[PDB]
This record gives structure tokens, C-alpha cells and sequence, in this order.
């Protein structure tokens, strides 16, 4: 396994999923940072500094785009595993052993918002994804530990 | 004793008021009056209700967030005596914190819409001051469209409304209702739906159905709607302005591969006003397009002209066209005729004839023997009606039309020993041109004259060469052409007199070649009491057997470019021959470009 | 309602009809004219001086084209219908009070010729549908009264 | 008591050996032991042999040809006291006088395969040294490729295997084992399929599909033969080496018009290595072609570029090409333009770009103001990727580039009685061509130089003539053409002097047609103390009205051909005038061609 390809390969997944977010004309127009009120729940704009945080972040949101039926997402939920099993393999390069994160055990809770209210969820969900994988390659330099 | 009350739904209105209706029993042949108990459990007040009811539903105003209300019915015959029913089962209905009024709006492009709000803060009601409103999480409503109608509830008031346009899957625009910045996740949905369909009809040329279609292009963003075109029949013609029927008819309409909708009216009634209107089934609500009117008679498109003949006209030359008017309609049309040169494309030439009771025209045209292609079409004369198509081509067929304009441009050989009186004059021409024979030359004739034989005429045929046998002192000959209608109106003489061949009157002739392909030849002429016509320049080659060619100059002109194939190395004659009255005169002739 | 056009289109819905007529081949080899025996009760070339007959015989023709099964009278009927119907809107414009006529009492006959001999009456109602036409646009200028 | 055995069936094992096989009866819920009754009947000896077995199958070594097996089970309960069944029905089996192993063999190119064959003369087995083999029947297999394993069998190896290639209906080759010259009817089937298959994948432009194709062309030569493609998904990236993983899924695959099968991937997974192989089920056996990964982002082919912009830049005069590098992807990329002249067809010059900040290029092209049509197209700066197609074809507007590059030639008319003071100078040019206009010219203006008068200027607009009275000494004239950008930066000037038009300094002119198209005018030079800068010779003719022709010729040419038409009938004067920074002097002039 080359290593440098696989940061390089880290980043490359990170800029593939932004730019997924951006095709996306309703993520766009919302505010990141911005706070809706039931969401708090998804891991939002909150620092990311460590691996163990990172892939936690990245298997709920898994767990949230496989709700969601849109077509897109879907195809992106694809991308989300590449980019976890990529950081658990770079997590390995430096020998880090990440344990396999479980998403929130909390999930039967998501349902009632999906539900009541689809369109703050979507967005929300969406723009926040793409700030917390903007911050996530800007991290990537920064030699991440685990 | 009556059954107790069935089916006990509890439903909340636009307005937001709780509607809990219920079923009487199906074995009741007489009216019951119904009794409701009801509490309604907020966190801080209960208040119990029993109310007496002859309907099957009571509403309950303004229903509260986050309370729960407990429902019980029971019936009495309403007439005598009667005895209660048992209670119904009590029935909970538990509430959001959040509400809008209303919940949902589904409107037309142009309208105004309003909503009001309340937003519930820990069991708390906030200022109207504090709500503010957002679109689509995007972007905050601008202030001015706000009204504070009360100190709990604010409204937001839209004008000159758009047409929604669709973000995804998402058919309708989200309109939030927040305290200051931070927003709750429910929102209220706004729908737009461009009724505005254009539906257009076409009453086939027989009179016998009626075509309308309509298209589907602004309506494919909303699933789940279902689309029927109503109609409402008039006893005679149109209403000044079309407007919704209480009593109408669905029309079976079927979706082409164009995508558009087909709605066929077969028999029909000529005079028989159709509104039509597209009737939106949405799954809260009905929605009708504006309803347009139209009258079968006006919306007929004619047949084409049928049986039109082109000829041009015997002698006059006028591109006579002539056609059978349409069956329908029977009324007063108006033509439109379509005329051009036949060929890979035609440059149509348009004219239109209004005169009803006109069936053939008659057009000048440039070029009499050409096939022209003509097309005729009708509409009705007072302009309330459609074109009909384009007839089928008609071509002419080329005849002659007129006597040809010109006789043939003809020369002389002369074959003769200068010791013999007698000489054979061969003459010879081309054929006419296409605009000199106009259109055919069936035959040549040759007139001569002469001072002791007079005038005779000799038939040639179809032949472009003759010899006759020139014996007189002066001998004149003319060439005419005839076709089917006479002989050629203008025709060229020539005399042939033995005195004149003497008269030399060109000085001299230079032959200059230029290149391949022109060579100039030029003359200066000696002052002659005879009037000199024209000249005829005559060159062959003396290295072949090549035929003697020649051609007719004006006397005004003194210098010529011919072009033809000159070799430089070869040596030509040209012979320049001066041409009077009196006839050909004697020819300069020069057997070699000049050098000098 | 304008009352030239009326006039006019009266006029119009004739022609139609008597062309409708015209394209029925077995019918114009037919002499309007001639009598044949059993049609008698059809209301054929007798002189139609007014509005109340002339509305009288187009009912009668309308209940005979209804019963025959044939799809060029039948839209034909509907502009026999739209023709009464101008006549009546007519006999307003110059204040007459046309009553409604109803159609022959005596149908219960007619049936029995459609059964025996079905070509002789749509031939011979047919012609003489098109004899009473041009009678109809011919008196239309004279001043018809009521 | 268990059922009888049921189903017993005897089949030929690759190796020859009789497998004697039965089925359990349904209805036991035990195992159950078998005992086998067997007899083997050949023409010299009977053998009998009972076995008992637990499996529901016996192998039998070495079946005997021209042999009659008949065969017996019954079964009972394996554990514990159980009864027996009944003996099944006997069955009988009769054998064949050749074997052949194996019967078939069904291998892939490049592979090494083995038979073995014992052949049977009248109840005897022949030794080996006998045995020939034999080719469809065509011609005898080299002896170097036998090999005798044992005194009755004989063996052929086969290496470094070929495609076969079908005769007819037949789509293996028949391999023969015969006893010396003669052969037997029967023979082996060999079967050889290119497994080779080319499995080519393309992702999208917008990755949201991956699509695969694989040709036909090597296997349909057999019938029956069903394909499907097989994949297994790696959780990343792609291995050094692609193998046949156990656990793989079927692939939808449809079949197109070019005879290409086409199986889609859709929703993708970025970074997943997608192992692809075509599985061949023929009716005996599996076959699994060389299996290939292909990594996704990998595969990509990548969106033309969008946004493609070209336009020259003012002042500087580069062919200024911009774009926006397409969404996919986001790597770095590296750029082909192609550039060429608007036309037909596009000598397209090619550039590449490897600076992935890059979006924008300048390229010198030689003519400033023709439309060129410019593509572009990317692919991974790291190579390791598809080239785009080339983008939608811009064009460029022609627009001024830079001031002229030189002003008009022009000449002067003098209109004047030789007793006036003052003539009228009319001056005359003809519009700039494209190169000295470059693309442009909004305007002339005329700058007038005199010793009195000092420079002013005089604007023209688009006029190509101007006259001025010309009063002074001296009057030194220039003709500036003016575009957006300002005036021409080289110009023509003519100073017209009336003292110096007495000066001559042309001995000599003269003048010969060469031919309708050229004229030598030739001319001698006297000493002068003026520096000559150039000449103009005048032309014109004197029989028509013709427009005075005239050229600017260099001082050091001494003869020059003009070429235009010139009748030697005709007259034509030539006028050389010698021109000097004083000014046009004298010129010589000649009314005649020289005929000396």
C-alpha cells in the first residue's frame, strides 16, 4: 500500500463528495454554521481533529443519506464507504488500530424528523456534511493522530 | 337504543380548528342527535366540554399545541323519547407545538397569498415583533411584507406570485416562520401550478370531427395529479368571455408521442359553442384552467383547392391559373396562389385574389415555354378562420404559345468556279433559342425574291442547311420559322447582287490574338455613299477542315472580340464582309495575326 | 345576436346539408319529385311558405334520420338540430313566438316501413330532405313570416 | 423397511470408470446403508461382486468394453436393527468396443492437453507400438508426440494449443486413434475457446454510471454456449494481480446493434475495484476468462471543458484562449488545444498545457483578424486517465486588433489650365488590404504639410478620393488611415513642388506588349544630383474613358512587366514619373508602343 497515494487518494474523495454536495441547488443557498432547531443531533461544524472522530462523523452520516431516498446521495453513501475504509486503511499505515465505528445507537429518534419535516432535514444535513469534509481536508495536512 | 357512534376522526382545518366527526350507525331510519364529551389536557389548564350536537361533526376552536384531546360520543333518537347510546370509545389526539395557518396554500400564477403563524417557546407564546420569516432556509423575507396582525401571531402577505420552480423531487417552495435567527424544522408548503394551458382545436376539412390538444410541459413536475379536460356545450356561438360551468363533461383525452393530449368531438354540431378547461384533481383540492370557448365553424381548417390546372393562355401568353373551389366552407373565401420556375427549389412568387366568386387567374410570366410549379390555398374571406394547406403541385405543359419572335441568324457558302454564271449558295443557320422559337419550331421556310421570278417559297423542314442555285443579278433570301400558330414575326434578309461584290469599302483588317481564347479583330472603314448595315465576320482554320464560323456585328462597331479556340501556331482567314441593302459586299480577308 | 349573420348562416347550415346529401351517391340518382308508395307520411316536396311548417318538417326529419343507423346522417341530424335551433333564435329576432314543435304522434308506423323495406326510405327521405333544402334557402329571401 | 432405492443410473466417468448412482427414498428421515449387487458379463468372463457403501454412489475401475453391467441396490436404516428393503429393479448397461480418455477435453489457448485411447479388435486389446492417431481424418499426427505409457494404452500430447477453428457445424477437432492405416468412426472431441475477451469500461462525465462492453466475436461458434458476466467488488483500489474470487455476482448484460454486450453499474462507488470476468457455462462444464480490475476513477473519461472562450487581444495581438476545467475531475489535468483557420477543413495546430493552475493560454497566430476555430480537451496531469472529447468548437469575432500597420498608397489627378496659379489636386487610393488594414479602417484623414500654412489635417471619412487646392511652392502631402485605436504608424507622403516639375531625369522610355496580359515599359536613367526615391509609372487608355491606371515601382528597377489588358490597337499612354523628396518631377511620356 503507497502512502502517499492513499493521502492523496483521501483528498481526492473529500473534493469528490464537496463537489457532489455543490451539484446539490438547494445545499448550496444554506448556511453551514447556521443552527435549525431538532437537527442538533447530526455532527455539524464542531472541530474534527482526530481519526477516531472523523470516521464516527462519517458513519452517521452514512446512516443518515441511507435514509434519505434520493438517487444522488445514494451514489455518494458509495463514496462515504470508500472514504472509511480508505481512513481506516491509512489509520493502519500509521500504525493506528481504529476500531470499527457503530453509528449512533440513538437513530430511533431520526425517523420523527424525516418525517414532520423532510426539506430541513435534507439541507441541513447536506451543507454540513460539506463543511465538516472541507474542514476534514484541511486537517489532512496537519499530520492527524489518532 | 341506538348503536353507539362509529368511525371517530379528528381532523385539523386550514384555519386550524380541531373538526372530530363521526359516523351514525347504519340501521337508524330516523335522525339522532349526538352528545360530545371532550377535555383537552394542556400542561397547565383542563377544561372539560360536553356539548349537544344535530350534526355529525363539531368543530373546536383555535386547537391548542402540545395538548391532548379526548373524545366521547353517544346518540338519542331526536324525535320522543329516545334512549342514549353507550359512549363511544375515548379517542386521543395528541398536538405539535408549532403551528401555521395555513398549512397549505395551492394558488395560480398571478395571485396573493397570505399566511399567519404562532411559534411556541417552552409552553410559551412569542411577540409577532420577534417571528421572522425565511424562504427555502436561502434567504430572509424582506421586512415590508410583513403585517403584525396581532401580538401573537404574525402574517406574511405574498403578491404577483410566480410560478413555483421546482428543486428536486420537491414540487412546492418551503416558507419558514422562525424566532430571529435560529429556525424550527417544519416549514409550510406553497404551491404554484401554471394553469394557463393552451388548448387549440382544428375541425378537419370534411366537417365530420373535431381535433384538440393540449400540452402536458408545465404539469409534469407535479406527481400524483390527475388531469381531465371538461367541457360545457353551448346552444349557439361563443360568450363574450368563457367562463366556469357548474354543469360539465370529461372528455376522454389520450397522451401522443409529441406530448400532447388528443380530445376527439366526433359527430358534430357546426354551431355548437365547446368551453374547455383543464380540471386539476390535486389530492387537496380542485383546481380549473381558464376556460376558453371555442366555435367549431371558426376553428375549421379547409381542404385544399382541388383540380387546379396551370395552362398558359394560346396567343395571349398569361400563366392562366384555374382550380375548383373546397367543399368547405361554403362561405366567401379568400386565395392565396404560390407560382415559381419548377426545379430542385422554387422561388414562389405569392398573389392573393379575394374575390369570391373568382375561379381562375390569369399572371404574366417572364418565361412562357419553363414548367412552373403552382400551389393554391383558401381561407375564409372575412379573416375568422384558419389557411388550408397547400395544394398539390400543378406543372405546365410546354406548348407553343406565340409565333416565334425572330427568324434564324443565317450565312452563305458559295461553292463556284469564277468562269460560271451560276453559283450554289449553301445557306446555313442554327436553331432558334428557347427564346427566339419560344417554345418549338415545327419547320423552316425560305422565301426568295427576286427581280424575274418574284416571290416564291420553299419548305425546308426540320433542316438547317439549303443549297439553291443563284443565277440572277440580284437574288434576296429570307429564312422563316414556323410553328403550330405561323411564322416568325421578325426574320432576317440577306441579297446576294453580282455589281456589288466589287465594292471594297474596309481599309484595312488586323487580327490581334489576345490568348486561347479571344482574339480581337479590327477594321477601319473607307467613307461609302451605300448604308451600311451590319458586317459579318467570318473565320475558319486553314490547318483543318474545320466548318467555316461566322458572326453578325453591328455597323457601329469597328472593333470585336471573338471567342472561340485560336491556336497561334495555326493559321486562320478571317474575312470581314461589309453588308448594305444592296447585299454582301466584298470581303477584306487576312490570313495571319499581325505582327507589327 | 346580429341579424345579418343570422340570415347568412342560415343560409350556410342549408348547404351544408344539401352538399351532405350530394355526397350520398344513391340518393341524387333519385327523383325528389317522384312519389313512392308507403313514404307518404314524410313531409316531402309540398310548398313550405313558413316558419312553423319549415320547423315542423325539420323535426319530422330529424326523427327519421335518428332511427336509420348510418353515420353521415347522424352528424347530419346534428346539423338539423343546429339549423331548428337558428330558426328558432330567428323567429325571435323578428318577435314571433315559435313554439317548439314536437315530431308526428304517429311513429308507431314508420318503424314498420324501416323493417320491410329499408332502401326505399332512406333513398326517398334523403332526396326529398334535399328538395326541401332548396326550397327552404329559396324562400329564406323572401320574407318569411310566421 | 425402507423403500426400494430409486433412480438408478450409470454414467462414464472422464477416466473411464463406471459411476453407478441411485437416490435415496424421500421419505426416510435416516441415513441409510446401500447394498450393491453387480454383475459384470463379458464374452469370456461372468464376475459377480457384492458391496456395501454408505454413499449413494459406487465406482466401478476400468469399465470393460463389450460389457454387460447389470446392477441392483437395496437399502437399510444405517443405525440399529433395521430391515431391508427389497432389491431394486435390475438395470442393464451395455458398453462400446473403444474407449477414449478422456471423451472430451475443454480447454483455453496456449494450454497443454493429454488422451489416452485403447482399441479393440475382435474381443483383443492391441499393443501400443500399433496405435496411429490421426487428424480429421486429413493427416497423421507427428510420431514425436506419442507416448506409450503402458503396452495397451497409447497417449498423445498436445502443447502450446491454437484456437480450433470451426468446420461447418463443428465447432471441435476430431482427434482419431487408429489400429495402423485403418481407422475406427468414432473419435474425440476437442474443444478449444478464446477466453481473451476484451471487457472495456467508461465512466461518465458526470460519474453517476459506469459502462461496460465485451465482443462476441471469438464465440459465436457455439451453440448452446451461455455467457455471463461475473464481478466481485473490492472495498479499495484495485490488486497487483486480478484473480477468480469464489464469492462473485452476476452482472445484467444487453446485447446492442454493434454486436457489443453492454452491463451498467449504477449508483457508483468512487474508489471501489470492480473485478470482471465472463463466465462460459457450457453444457459440461465452467470456464471463467482471465479475470480484470478496473478501478473507477481510473476509468473516468472526463466532461469537455466548459466555458470555452477565444479572442484576440487588443493591442498585443495573441490568440487568447480561455476556459473552465470540467467539475471531474478534480485532480490536476493537464490540456490539448487544437487551433486552426475557420474553414472547411481545420489544419489544427496542437499545444498542451501541464500547469494545473492554469485556465487561460496565449498563442502568437499569424493573421490577427480570420476566424479561428479552437477544441479543447483534458486528461489527468498524472496520465493515469482518459482524454476528454474536445469541447464545442469557439469561434473567434473579428474585431481591431492594433492601429494600421501602413497607410494607403495613393496618386494625385491635377486638374488645371497651365496659365492658373492654382490647380485642383484630386488624390486618389484604394482601400487598405486586410494585412496593412489588419482588420479595419474607420476612417482616412489628411495631413497637409506647407511652408506657410504650417500641418493641419483634413478628416475624409470612409471616402477613397479628396481634392485641394494647391496654391503654394510647395505642399507636401500624407493620407493617415485611423481605426478604434488610432492612426496607421507607417505612411506614404508626396511633396508637389513647382519648380522641380522642369527637372527630367528619364532619358529614355519605352514600351512593348508582351502579350494582352503584360507590357514591358522600360526606361533610361540621366545623372542627377537628387536622391531618387522610387517611381510611379501612369497608365491609361486613350480610345475609352478609362480610369488613369497607375503603380509605385522601386528607384533601383530599371523595367518592369505590367500586367493588364492592353489592346495593341488601341493607344495607350504611359507616363514614368521620378519622384523625389522635393516632389513627383517631370515625367517622361510615350503614346505609342515602341515598334523599332
Amino acid at each position: 500500500v503507497p502512502i502517499q497515494k492513499v493521502q492523496d487518494d483521501t483528498k481526492t474523495l473529500i473534493k469528490t463528495i464537496v463537489t457532489r454536495i455543490n451539484d446539490i441547488s438547494h445545499t448550496q443557498s444554506v448556511s453551514s454554521k447556521q443552527k435549525v432547531t431538532g437537527l442538533d443531533f447530526i455532527p455539524g461544524l464542531h472541530p474534527i481533529l482526530t481519526l477516531s472522530k472523523m470516521d464516527q462523523t462519517l458513519a452517521v452520516y452514512q446512516q443518515i443519506l441511507t435514509s434519505m431516498p434520493s438517487r444522488n446521495v445514494i451514489q455518494i453513501s458509495n463514496d462515504l464507504e470508500n472514504l472509511r475504509d480508505l481512513l481506516h486503511v491509512l489509520a493502519f499505515s500509521k500504525s493506528c488500530h481504529l476500531p470499527w465505528a457503530s453509528g449512533l445507537e440513538t437513530l430511533d429518534s431520526l425517523g420523527g424528523v424525516l418525517e414532520a419535516s423532510g426539506y430541513s432535514t435534507e439541507v441541513v444535513a447536506l451543507s454540513r456534511l460539506q463543511g465538516s469534509l472541507q474542514d476534514m481536508l484541511w486537517q489532512l495536512d496537519l499530520s492527524p493522530g489518532c | 337504543k341506538p348503536d353507539p357512534p362509529l368511525g371517530l376522526h379528528m381532523e385539523i382545518t386550514d384555519d386550524g380548528n380541531l373538526k372530530i366527526s363521526w359516523s351514525s350507525p347504519p340501521l337508524v331510519p330516523f335522525p339522532l342527535q349526538y352528545q360530545v364529551k371532550y377535555s383537552e389536557n394542556s400542561t397547565t389548564v383542563i377544561r372539560e366540554a360536553d356539548k349537544i350536537v344535530s350534526a355529525t361533526s363539531l368543530l373546536v376552536d383555535s386547537i391548542l399545541p402540545g395538548s391532548s384531546y379526548e373524545v366521547q360520543v353517544r346518540g338519542k333518537r331526536l324525535d320522543g323519547p329516545g334512549i342514549w347510546s353507550d359512549w363511544s370509545t375515548p379517542r386521543v389526539f395528541t398536538t405539535q407545538d408549532v403551528i401555521y395557518f395555513p398549512p397549505k396554500i395551492l394558488t395560480s400564477v398571478g395571485s396573493n397569498v397570505s399566511f399567519h403563524c404562532i411559534y411556541k417557546k417552552e409552553n410559551k407564546i412569542v411577540p409577532s415583533k420577534e417571528i421572522v420569516w425565511w424562504m427555502n432556509l436561502a434567504e430572509k423575507i424582506p421586512q415590508s411584507q410583513y403585517d403584525v396582525v396581532s401580538d401573537h401571531v404574525s402574517k406574511v402577505t405574498f403578491f404577483n406570485l410566480n410560478e413555483t420552480k421546482p428543486r428536486g423531487k420537491f414540487t412546492y417552495d418551503a416558507v419558514y416562520c422562525c424566532n430571529e435567527h435560529e429556525c424550527h424544522h417544519r416549514y409550510a408548503e406553497l404551491y404554484v401550478i401554471d394553469v394557463n394551458i393552451n388548448i387549440s382545436c382544428e375541425t378537419d376539412g370534411y366537417l365530420t370531427k373535431m381535433t384538440c390538444r393540449w400540452s402536458t410541459s408545465t404539469i409534469q413536475s407535479l406527481a400524483e395529479s390527475t388531469l381531465q379536460l371538461r367541457y360545457h356545450r353551448s346552444s349557439l356561438y361563443c360568450s363574450d368571455i368563457p367562463s366556469i360551468h357548474p354543469i360539465s363533461e370529461p372528455k376522454d383525452c389520450y397522451l401522443q408521442s409529441d406530448g400532447f393530449y388528443e380530445c376527439i368531438f366526433q359527430p358534430i354540431f357546426l354551431l355548437s359553442g365547446y368551453t374547455m378547461w383543464i380540471r386539476i384533481n390535486h389530492s387537496l383540492g380542485s383546481l380549473d384552467s381558464p376556460p376558453t370557448c371555442v366555435l367549431p365553424d371558426s376553428v375549421v381548417k379547409p381542404l385544399p383547392p382541388s383540380s387546379v390546372k396551370a395552362e398558359i393562355t394560346i396567343n395571349i401568353g398569361l400563366l392562366k391559373i384555374s382550380w375548383e373551389k373546397p367543399v368547405f366552407p361554403e362561405n366567401n373565401l379568400q386565395f392565396q396562389i404560390r407560382y415559381g420556375l419548377s426545379g430542385k427549389e422554387v422561388q414562389w412568387k405569392m398573389y392573393e385574389v379575394y374575390d369570391a366568386k373568382s375561379k381562375s387567374v390569369s399572371l404574366p410570366v417572364p418565361d412562357l415555354c419553363a414548367v412552373y410549379a403552382v400551389q393554391v390555398r383558401c381561407k375564409r374571406l372575412d379573416g375568422l378562420g384558419y389557411w388550408s394547406n397547400w395544394s398539390n403541385p400543378a406543372y405546365t405543359v410546354v406548348m407553343d404559345i406565340k409565333v416565334p419572335m425572330r427568324g434564324p441568324e443565317f450565312w452563305r457558302i458559295i461553292n463556284g468556279d469564277t468562269m460560271k454564271k451560276e453559283k450554289n449558295v449553301t445557306l446555313l443557320w442554327k436553331p432558334l433559342m428557347k427564346n427566339d422559337s419560344l417554345c418549338s419550331v415545327q419547320r423552316y421556310v425560305i422565301n426568295h425574291h427576286t427581280s424575274c421570278n418574284g416571290t416564291w417559297s420553299e419548305d425546308v423542314g426540320n433542316h438547317t442547311k439549303f443549297t439553291f442555285l443563284w443565277t440572277e443579278q440580284a437574288h434576296t433570301v429570307t429564312v422563316l420559322a414556323i410553328n403550330s400558330i405561323g411564322a416568325s414575326v421578325a426574320n432576317f434578309n440577306l441579297t446576294f447582287s453580282w455589281p456589288m461584290s466589287k465594292v471594297n469599302i474596309v481599309q484595312s483588317l488586323s487580327a490581334y490574338p489576345l490568348n486561347s481564347s479571344c482574339v480581337i479583330v479590327s477594321w477601319i472603314l473607307s467613307p461609302s455613299d451605300y448604308k451600311l448595315m451590319y458586317f459579318i465576320i467570318e473565320w475558319k482554320n486553314l490547318n483543318e477542315d474545320g466548318e467555316i464560323k461566322w458572326l453578325r456585328i453591328s455597323s457601329s462597331v469597328k472593333k470585336y472580340y471573338i471567342h472561340d479556340h485560336f491556336i497561334p501556331i495555326e493559321k486562320y482567314q478571317f474575312s470581314l464582309y461589309p453588308i448594305f441593302m444592296e447585299g454582301v459586299g466584298k470581303p477584306k480577308i487576312i490570313n495571319s495575326f499581325t505582327q507589327d
